[PDB]
């Protein structure tokens, strides 16, 4: 079903020009997929939402009194 | 597969290559009779090392039974054209 | 679309007392997203294997 | 049909040490006073397209550039029909 | 010197380390070459029998009947009541049957108590 | 495998055997061929520097210590070649491998196919058969009394007669017969 | 993680056990105490049919969500915003344990300070 | 080492035989002697005979004898949300209870 | 009942009034029509049963026996057709007599209303078995087999008769129905344990129970095939049927009296599994199968519920049927090669196709693959000990995994890897052994769709 490909004997083997197309043809759609997607998509790998510090917040929102009140 | 049906005249020039790289013969003076140990003066080892390379070079292994009383290119041919069932 | 579901009890085979036994399948999210994923990968290896096996 | 062509093999004299690590091994071993004689059964695979080689990353980026190049006209084109 | 490599049942010694092999005796060599022999002089009978064009069936071997014979029938008439072969018998063949026994009645006794007390959950156990 | 086993090996057999094992398994270690070529030949240096001991002691105490190294150094996962008898493919082919005499038990409108192939399995089958009776008595006459002492077996001497048991050598069925 | 360390590492007592988290009462901190706020109702969440564990006070976005996903089917991509508001809310959510996390770890700082003091003060 | 004159001899006079067995496991052009006797299109027609008449059958199957039996078929009560109407009824859910918009 | 009967009884005269070569047609053609005719006792009711007389009733749990017996004959005709070529005409008659009559007595057995009548037929079945086993039998052991066969089976029954004559001089009567509507306890005495074991051991020798199975392995072993099929088949069956009849008197001292046999069945299942994976004969390895399955059967039959009861029958059905067809391949490969040693011929797969794909139908349906009535009836009588104790499911998987083990051991063992050289006479597979082998396998396939005509009277 495919064409007719001698053997070589110690030489690099024949190569179609169709099968280098399409390796590089998916290769390069993958890549550019990945490309597209972190683009349009960056916070599926980096997140949008930032962490909060919970040192940072003050003793006022969170109910804390100078260890005399309550 | 795909393998073409390898005949005696491929197996003889494919042994007589290998042997012409080996360095420690000269390839003028190499012949399909020539003896190992006395028409070019190799030593076992070497013998083993040339088995080796038949090995690898055909893709299969010959026992060292068999191997050990190898001496000759033809022998080698003739081994090889038994355990492929070549014809002509 | 939707989230279709389905039970199809279709033939009923042997009853053991209390216990009713049928020929049931479950058409979930699982069977239904499944399936498909099996029958691609078993299209790709048939026709792998017509030019694996072809000895 | 099968391959039937009388494929002929090619000269035994071509395959050289010179310019392959066969060389550099040679160089050692006679630095200890022995010599590899396979050296030249060996050479077929460092001589014609298996001469050049490519690195891990090189081979995970097979085919950035025009893939990139793919990524940088599809998002001006974006840019462009977006600002309208 | 290196880590010495130490046999077991299911990992035996390897034919390159057995110091039999490295201490030679003239007797050794015609103990080898006389085994060569038996094995030779049964391989000619097999290959004789073998390649016959008149045989038309299965080349009958004495060593299989004789391996199937002793497995089988020659066991009791060879048995002898030991100590060992008494106490391997009873154990072995009455002790599973006693442990058993033990566990089991134990569980059912267990379940029979919890019935009667009625915390066992027995709730939805229609079919039994 | 072809050839008949000897009664023992000799010191240079088990010395050429060890060989050839420690440069298979340190090819298995030294995976690029530069690399394998170099250790080789340092292997090969390694035996070189006592091949004339004449001391029989000496060289039997030399190769023990060299077969321990050896398993101690052995790759645990050894290079196989496909159809050696730890290859992937050691006996792929055996289940179509199909004996010779099962075409005596074909239909006859089976053998109405392929006539040409019968006649010359008739011709086979009748030089067999004289062939037999000449092998027997030459292989009586030719083996020692009391039994033979090792399995090879001798050729033809005469102009019309075969090689003694050569009908399940020369039909094996095929290394790939289908 | 860094309170694993401290609280294996350093004292079991200085840091909350998560399973019987809070230990203190709510309206302990600051007497306003508000009430937490939901929007979807029992009956349109059940007719929704979300799942048990997505019943929380997040449910609306959700709801909004999957109608947004129902009526675009062909268009997948198109309900980029409910997704966002939805991932906001449990954004907050989220937040909000953290701060319930913090605030018992102060409290339990507090309460240790506390007793030292009084111990030291009684000592005294 | 090496081969015995008698095992080259044997060896000689065996691949020959073998070779000559192997040369005659041949065929002829005539070797296969076939006994001849008797008594879009494509995709067209297995489209019908493995797709069509099966799902004819399982519909009809399905339809007027396995939902003829109770509770053979049950499906999921689809989805309810807020803002939805029924078909059946035609009704109008009422819409959920117009939380802060913000962000 | 007389319907069934009298056609199995002129089967002889027309035997012995037949042509010296038209025996084996008219025997197998009359004997499948009877099959045919017996085949619409399946037609059972949820109530009582179909009480034809006084003397024969019929039972759900007694149809499937009686159909599997009436199939069982034409078989049985097929696989002696061919080993019994040389043999005088009036000696394949008297084998042919011998059949019918083992059949005749099988089919009065099972119906049977009377307990002492069902002794009586019971009984005499022996005597056309142990003649079939010690006259067309091949080694020297048979005469001992036979020996051994006869006498366990009576060292069993003998106590039982004074047990029934007993029950009789007390109730008042022996039949069956009368037995069941009139049953009463029995007291925890001596008496009373010495005659639930005088009711009990009968039965339990011909299962076999797992200490006393010592004659079928050599019984099964020295028969021909005929005697070896019927022996597996129907007449391991009959301590099963007998049991279901007659711990209906023994309550409630079932619940003390079971104990060491339900231990000896669960142990003897795992010891007789494990027998089987070093076995150097294909017929002791289908032996001790016979027994592991008998002992989970003994297991059901004395936990006495309705799923083990359900899966006692059905297991009974399929375990025949398996036990036959393991049979029928072992002396399809015994009648080439001579031996029945299991190692000595190999590779057949590649010799033999078709007989292979039969071997792995039957290690297959040995092996108890779903949905077959082999798993059926496994099925319930592993959930019905499982709610005996819970503890039972260690043993059952255990047997489960050793007899999957052992029916893949015996098929790659005969059928895979590589030929013996040696051996050249393996013919192709006639007719008659691919067509015994599909008569064997196609109604366990077929019973698999219409599992409640085998599963009992519970069901
Ligand atoms: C799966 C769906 C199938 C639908 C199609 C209908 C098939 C009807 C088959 C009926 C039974 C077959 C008769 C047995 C003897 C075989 C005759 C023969 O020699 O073949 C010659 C013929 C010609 O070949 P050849 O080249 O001349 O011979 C070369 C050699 O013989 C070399 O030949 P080979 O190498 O090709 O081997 C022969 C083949 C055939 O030999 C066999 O082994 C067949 C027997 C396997 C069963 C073993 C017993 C275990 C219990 C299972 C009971 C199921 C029965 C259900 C009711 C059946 C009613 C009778 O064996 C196999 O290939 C191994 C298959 C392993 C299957 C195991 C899975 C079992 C459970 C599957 C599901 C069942 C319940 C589904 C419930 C839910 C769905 C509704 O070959 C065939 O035609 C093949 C037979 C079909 C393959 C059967 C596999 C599945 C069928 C299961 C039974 C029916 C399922 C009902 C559900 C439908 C929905
Ligand atoms: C070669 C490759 C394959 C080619 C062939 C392809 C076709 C395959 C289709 C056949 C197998 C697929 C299974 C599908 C089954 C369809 C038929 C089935 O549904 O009918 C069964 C019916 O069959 C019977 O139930 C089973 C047959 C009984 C077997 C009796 C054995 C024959 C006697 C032989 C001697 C006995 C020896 C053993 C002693 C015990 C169950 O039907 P059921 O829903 O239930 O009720 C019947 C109809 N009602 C409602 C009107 C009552
Ligand atoms: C060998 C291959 C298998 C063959 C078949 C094996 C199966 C046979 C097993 C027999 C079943 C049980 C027999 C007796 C059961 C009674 C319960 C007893 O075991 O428990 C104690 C019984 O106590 C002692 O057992 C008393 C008897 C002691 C003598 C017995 C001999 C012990 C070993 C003999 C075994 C040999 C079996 C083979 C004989 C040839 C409880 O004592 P107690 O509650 O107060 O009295 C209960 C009985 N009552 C209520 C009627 C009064
Ligand atoms: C084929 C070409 C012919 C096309 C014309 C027929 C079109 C369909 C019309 C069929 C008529 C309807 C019908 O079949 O009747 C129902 C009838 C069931 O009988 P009932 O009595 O109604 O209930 C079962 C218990 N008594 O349905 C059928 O038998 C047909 C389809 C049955 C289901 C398919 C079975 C396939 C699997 C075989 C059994 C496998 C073993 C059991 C597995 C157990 C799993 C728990
Ligand atoms: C495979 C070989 C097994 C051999 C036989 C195994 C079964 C043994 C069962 C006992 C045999 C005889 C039992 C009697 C038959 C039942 C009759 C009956 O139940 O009547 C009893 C009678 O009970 C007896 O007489 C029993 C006596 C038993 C004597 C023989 C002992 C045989 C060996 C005993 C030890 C082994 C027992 C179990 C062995 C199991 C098999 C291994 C009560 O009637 P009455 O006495 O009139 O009323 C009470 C007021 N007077
Ligand atoms: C990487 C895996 C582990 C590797 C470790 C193994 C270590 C092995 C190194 C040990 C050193 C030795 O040679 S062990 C020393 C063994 N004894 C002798 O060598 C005495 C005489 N030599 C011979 O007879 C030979 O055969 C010879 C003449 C060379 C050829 O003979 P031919 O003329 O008949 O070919």
């Amino acid at each position: 079903g495919g064409v007719h490909i001698e053997p070589r004997y110690r030489q690099f083997p024949q190569l179609t020009r169709s099968q280098l197309i399409q390796a590089e043809f998916f290769s390069a759609t993958m890549w550019f997929w990945i490309l597209w997607r972190f683009w349009h998509d960056s916070d599926a790998v980096l997140g949008h939402f930032p962490y909060p510090d919970p040192s940072q917040w003050t003793d006022e929102e969170l109910g804390i009194l100078p260890d005399d009140e309550d | 597969s795909d393998a073409p049906p390898l005949t005696l005249e491929a197996i003889k020039d494919r042994v007589l290559y290998v042997l012409k790289l080996y360095d420690k013969i000269d390839p003028e003076k190499l012949s399909v009779n020539s003896h190992f140990m006395k028409d070019l003066g190799l030593d076992s080892l070497d013998q083993v090392e040339i088995i080796m390379a038949m090995e690898d070079e055909f893709g299969f292994e010959i026992p060292d039974i068999d191997a050990e009383k190898l001496m000759c290119p033809q022998e080698i041919v003739d081994y090889i054209a038994d355990k492929k069932d070549v014809y002509e | 679309h939707t989230g279709q579901e389905m039970i199809i009890s279709n033939w009923h085979w042997m009853t053991l007392q209390t216990v009713e036994l049928s020929l049931s399948f479950k058409m979930d999210y699982f069977s239904v997203m499944f399936i498909p994923v099996a029958l691609f990968v078993t299209w790709s290896i048939m026709e792998f294997s017509m030019w694996y096996m072809h000895s | 049909e099968h391959g039937h062509s009388k494929m002929e093999l090619p000269d035994y004299k071509q395959w050289k040490i010179e310019g392959t690590p066969l060389e550099t091994v040679q160089e050692k071993l006679a630095a200890r006073g022995l010599r590899d004689p396979w050296g030249r059964n060996e050479a077929w695979r460092y001589s014609g397209g298996f001469a050049n080689n490519v690195s891990f990353v090189g081979a995970l980026l097979k085919g950035f550039k025009w893939g990139f190049a793919a990524f940088v006209v599809a998002v001006g084109a974006e840019y462009y029909l977006e600002s309208q | 010197s290196f880590p010495k490599y130490k046999p077991s049942r299911l990992a035996t010694l390897p034919a390159t380390l057995d110091p039999a092999e490295y201490d030679i005796s003239p007797e050794t060599r015609k103990a080898q070459a006389e085994r060569l022999a038996i094995r030779s002089r049964l391989k000619r009978e097999y290959l004789l029998q073998y390649n016959d064009p008149n045989r038309l069936g299965v080349i009958e071997d004495p060593a299989l009947i004789r391996w199937t014979y002793a497995r089988s029938a020659n066991i009791y008439p060879n048995f002898r009541p030991t100590p060992k072969t008494s106490l391997l018998g009873a154990l072995f063949g009455i002790g599973p049957l006693f442990f058993w026994y033990y566990v089991f009645k134990t569980d059912r006794d267990k379940k029979e108590k919890l019935i009667q007390e009625g915390k066992l959950d027995q709730t939805f156990n229609i079919s039994y | 495998a072809f050839s008949a086993p000897a009664a023992y090996l000799t010191h240079q057999q088990k010395v050429l055997r060890l060989y050839k094992r420690a440069l298979r398994h340190l090819e298995s270690w030294c995976v690029h061929r530069d690399k394998y070529r170099y250790f080789a030949c340092l292997m090969r240096a390694r035996f070189d520097e006592h091949k004339n001991e004449k001391d029989m002691v000496k060289a039997t105490q030399l190769l023990r210590q060299a077969e321990e190294e050896f398993w101690y150094g052995q790759h645990p996962q050894p290079y196989i070649f496909p159809e050696s008898p730890g290859g992937t493919s050691y006996e792929r082919y055996e289940c179509y491998k199909v004996p010779e005499w099962c075409l005596d038990d074909w239909h006859p409108s089976e053998k109405a196919m392929y006539p040409d192939y019968f006649a010359k399995r008739e011709q086979w089958k009748r030089l067999r058969r004289e062939s037999w009776e000449r092998e027997v008595k030459q292989l009586q006459e030719e083996t020692p009394p009391g039994g033979p002492r090792t399995e090879a077996l001798p050729p033809a001497r005469k102009e019309g007669d075969l090689p003694p048991l050569w009908w399940h050598i020369v039909t094996r069925p095929r290394e790939r017969p289908m | 993680g860094a309170h694993l360390a401290r609280r294996y590492l350093g004292d079991a007592s200085k840091e909350p056990d998560p399973l019987r988290m809070p230990t203190f009462p709510p309206d302990y901190g600051f007497p306003e105490r508000k009430e937490r706020e939901m929007v979807a109702t029992q009956q349109e969440m059940n007719d929704a049919q979300l799942m048990l564990q997505q019943r929380d006070y997040c449910a609306h976005y959700l709801i909004q969500l999957l109608k947004c996903k129902r009526d675009s089917f062909p268009n997948f991509l198109a309900c980029k915003h409910e997704q966002h508001d939805w991932d906001y809310c449990e954004h907050l959510d989220y937040v909000k344990r953290m701060k319930e996390f913090e605030r018992e770890r102060r409290l339990l700082q507090r309460k240790k300070r506390r007793e030292q003091r009084e111990a030291e003060m009684a000592r005294g | 080492s090496g081969y015995t004159p008698d095992e080259k001899l044997r060896l000689q006079q065996l691949r020959e035989l073998r070779r000559r067995w192997l040369k005659d496991q041949e065929l002829s052009p005539r070797e296969p002697v076939l006994p001849p006797r008797r008594v879009t299109y494509r995709h067209s027609i297995f489209a019908v005979t493995h797709v069509l008449i099966p799902v004819w059958i399982i519909h009809y199957y399905l339809k007027y004898h396995v939902t003829a039996k109770p509770y053979t078929v049950v499906e999921r009560k689809p989805r309810i949300f807020p803002g939805d109407t029924i078909l059946e009824t035609g009704e109008v859910i009422p819409l959920m209870k117009e939380f802060p918009d913000q962000h | 009942m007389l319907k069934i009967i009298i056609p199995t009884t002129m089967l002889l005269p027309m035997t012995w009034m037949s042509k010296h070569n038209m025996i084996w047609i008219n025997a197998t053609v009359h004997s499948l029509l009877i099959s045919l005719i017996s085949l619409s006792l399946l037609n059972q009711l949820g109530e009582n049963s179909l009480n034809f007389s006084l003397t024969f009733f019929s039972d759900s749990l007694s149809a499937p026996l009686l159909v599997l017996t009436t199939w069982l004959l034409p078989l049985m005709l097929m696989a002696s057709q061919s080993h019994l070529s040389k043999e005088t005409t009036t000696r394949k008659k008297l084998y042919i007599t011998m059949l019918i009559l083992l059949q005749l007595f099988l089919i009065m057995t099972f119906t049977a209303t009377e307990l002492i009548l069902f002794y009586i037929l019971f009984e005499a079945t022996l005597v056309p078995t142990l003649i079939i086993i010690t006259r067309w039998g091949n080694q020297t052991e048979r005469l001992n087999a036979g020996l051994y066969f006869l006498f366990y089976t009576l060292a069993g029954s003998l106590p039982l008769l004074v047990a029934l004559v007993y029950i009789q001089n007390t109730t008042g009567s022996l039949n069956f129905l009368i037995i069941h509507y009139w049953s009463h306890p029995l007291s925890n005495s001596w008496s009373n344990i010495f005659m639930w074991l005088a009711c009990i051991m009968a039965f339990m020798v011909k299962m076999p129970l797992y200490g006393l199975h010592l004659w079928l392995p050599k019984a099964h072993v020295e028969a021909p095939i005929a005697g070896s099929m019927v022996l597996a088949a129907v007449l391991l069956k009959l301590g099963g049927y007998g049991m279901m009849r007659i711990t209906t008197i023994l309550n409630p001292l079932t619940n003390y009296m079971a104990y060491p046999f339900l231990m000896l069945s669960m142990w003897g299942m795992i010891m007789t599994s494990s027998i089987c994976l070093r076995q150097t004969d294909l017929k002791s390895l289908i032996a001790y199968s016979s027994v592991s399955h008998m002992a989970l059967v003994i297991v059901a039959i004395m936990i006495q519920t309705p799923w083990s009861f359900m899966g006692a029958t059905a297991l009974m059905i399929a375990h025949g049927l398996t036990s036959s067809m393991l049979f029928c391949l072992a002396n399809t490969n015994y009648e080439r090669v001579h031996s029945r040693t299991m190692i000595l011929a190999r590779g057949l797969q590649t010799l033999l196709p078709l007989m292979a794909t039969w071997w792995l139908v039957a290690s297959l349906t040995n092996l108890a693959l779903p949905p077959s009535i082999n798993l059926i009836g496994e099925l319930f009588i592993i959930t019905a000990s499982f709610s005996w104790s819970n503890i039972t499911i260690i043993l059952m998987g255990m047997n489960m995994m050793i007899t999957a083990l052992y029916s893949l051991y015996m098929l790659i063992t005969t059928q895979r890897g590589k030929y013996t050289h040696h051996i050249n006479n393996i013919k192709p597979s006639f007719t008659r052994e691919n067509a015994l082998m599909a008569l064997h396998i196609l109604p366990l396939l077929l019973l698999t769709l219409n599992p409640k005509m085998i599963l009992g009277p519970l069901y």
